[PDB]
């Protein structure tokens, strides 16, 4: 007694696995504003890069 | 800058050419009417790109 749904092998019963938590962020996540500002972090640090890195509005 | 980290604080001089300003050379000569410089008055000359004007 478990409902039963369809499959390439007949009428198999189904279920649900537990949410692991891992799963790399996929295409939906990649965003322009979200990584344009992230790419500012690849720059060095110092009195030449600190204020420009702080005022970078997008 | 408040965003800095250390304590040694660099303050670069507004402009370069410090090395000079002790060997002033005055060139005197005539000019045409195209120029916009006032006659009979010494004026500093920075670079070469704006002497024709």
């Amino acid at each position: 007694m478990n409902v039963l749904i369809p499959g390439i092998d007949g009428m198999v019963s189904a279920g649900t696995l537990e949410y692991t938590g891992c799963c790399p962020p996929s295409f939906a996540d990649v965003d322009e504003c979200t990584l344009a500002t992230a790419f500012v972090g690849l720059l060095p640090s110092g009195p030449l890069w600190d204020r420009p890195k702080y005022e970078a509005i997008t | 800058d408040a965003l800095s980290d250390g304590f040694v604080r660099l303050c670069i001089d507004p402009s370069l050419n410090f090395f000079g300003e002790g060997c002033k050379i005055l060139v005197e000569g005539q000019m045409t009417d195209d120029g916009s410089a006032t006659p009979d008055a010494v004026t500093c000359v920075t670079s070469e790109l704006d002497i024709i004007e």
